[PDB]
């Protein structure tokens, strides 16, 4: 959501953009940008939005099953 | 009572462990020989250097051991930990995998080292700020979560290198 709003500011579709509201988002934004996140990678990340969201939700759902196999991971 | 060498009161065997390329040999060389070099020779088995230091007026002899970090020269059971007074776990602050494997190095300590051996997490290569991946807060949270002291360092620039080993020597004296 924050990145999508930054896209609107980047493409001239919004006047200006405030910093994220929850510090965990600013901490992540800081991490991403300080690691060399180019503006084109922000656009590409936003195109992968649906994939990353669905996939992250599915990865979490497997972690919700990792309690059933906690003994075999050792 | 026991015999006591006139030159040194305490013999503290230190040991360096961690993934390959984290800078264990560089840290050992920078501390015991004030030398650094870009030439990488993958350590095999064991190496050690002795450095004599002084803390709280006590002459402390440190025997610092550098173990091979590569997969091929490692084994499930290890007998280098046996008799170590303190163990430094090094990781490369520019490689998250070396930091992640710290969890796995710790369980080796709890299995083969002395039951209450001193531990110290060291984050070498702190000079590569443009390439660093772990946050100092990420490491501190993890080190404090286990109560192990921690010091980010750089064998290249001597940054905190001396202090890292001196801190463990002090911690061992504190333990005994
Ligand atoms: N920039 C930077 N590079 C370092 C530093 N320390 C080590 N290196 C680099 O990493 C390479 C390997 O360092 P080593 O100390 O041999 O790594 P190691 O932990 O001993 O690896 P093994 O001997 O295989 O266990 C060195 O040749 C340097 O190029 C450091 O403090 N800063």
């Amino acid at each position: 959501r924050h990145l999508h709003m930054r896209q609107k500011k980047r493409n001239g579709s919004l006047p200006d953009c405030p910093p994220p509201e929850d510090p965990a988002i600013a901490q992540l934004l800081k991490k991403l940008l300080s690691q060399g996140m180019t503006e084109e990678e922000e656009d590409k990340l936003l195109a992968l939005k649906d994939f990353m969201m669905k996939s992250n939700k599915a990865k979490a759902n497997i972690v919700d099953q990792s309690h059933l196999h906690d003994s075999s991971q050792k | 009572m026991s015999s006591m060498n006139p030159e040194y009161d305490y013999l503290f065997k230190l040991l360096l462990i961690g993934d390959s390329g984290v800078g264990k040999s560089c840290l050992l060389l920078r501390f015991a020989d004030d030398t650094y070099t870009e030439s990488y020779i993958s350590t095999i088995g064991v190496d050690f250097k002795i450095r004599t230091i002084e803390l709280d007026g006590k002459t402390i002899k440190l025997q610092i051991w550098d173990t091979a970090g590569l997969e091929r020269f490692r084994t499930i059971t290890s007998s280098y930990y046996r008799g170590a007074h303190g163990i430094i776990v090094v990781y490369d602050v520019t490689d998250q995998e070396s930091f992640n494997n710290v969890k796995q190095w710790l369980q080796e300590i709890d299995r083969y080292a002395s039951e209450n051996v001193n531990k110290l997490l060291v984050g070498n290569k702190c000079d590569l700020t443009t390439k660093k991946v772990v946050d100092y807060t990420t490491a501190k949270e993890f080190a404090d979560s286990l109560g192990i002291p921690f010091l980010e360092t750089s064998a290249k620039n001597a940054t905190n290198v001396e202090q890292s080993f001196m801190t463990m020597a002090a911690e061992i004296k504190k333990r005994m």
